[PDB]
């Protein structure tokens, strides 16, 4: 019901 | 059916992965990379501001949403042209719509640059959905497995 995260994100560019 | 397994998701994602039929809501900045309630009250927003617009006459974009190893591709129905393109490790989250089974979203970009990409599926979103979540989990589960035995 919920949303889930990615574990494959990275946020530095 | 057959329970899922790493190497049929490989080959259900390599390349030119999948491909399903939606509309794009819109896009909006978000302050963080995940979370259900920004999530939601981005959704809204964007629901909101397309009811205005089809007040007008304006009606949302056709697109193919397309999955793959190489990430999230929304392309332009009428062209083909790709509009927008983001590769797995700049995905943060997958929110569902509890108000519409044809609507999710998703938050990508890099730091401070997240947003909210809310689309309006043809069908049920809830198949791609989990094609997005096994897509994040099996390459997961691959690099996972690459570190386990290089230690
Ligand atoms: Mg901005
Ligand atoms: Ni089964
Ligand atoms: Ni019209
Ligand atoms: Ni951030």
């Amino acid at each position: 019901q919920n949303g889930f995260d990615n574990p494959n994100y990275q946020p530095q560019e | 059916g057959p329970e899922k397994t790493d190497e049929y998701l490989l080959a259900r994602f390599k390349g030119d992965g999948v491909k399903y039929k939606a509309k794009l809501i819109g896009i909006d900045d978000v302050p963080d990379a995940r979370g259900d309630k920004m999530s939601q009250d981005s959704m809204m927003k964007l629901k909101g501001m397309a009811a205005a617009g089809r007040s007008q006459g304006q009606h949302k974009q056709r697109i193919w949403v397309n999955i793959s190893l190489s990430g999230i591709k929304i392309i332009d129905e009428k062209t083909g042209v790709i509009e927008h393109e983001h590769p797995v490790n700049k995905i943060s989250f997958i929110a569902r719509d509890v108000t519409d089974n044809r609507a999710f979203g998703y938050v990508c970009g890099g730091e401070g640059q997240h947003q909210f990409f809310a689309i309006k599926t043809g069908q049920q979103a809830e198949p791609l959905v989990v094609d997005l979540k096994d897509l994040f989990q099996v390459i997961y589960n691959v690099k996972k497995k690459e570190e386990e035995k290089k230690k």
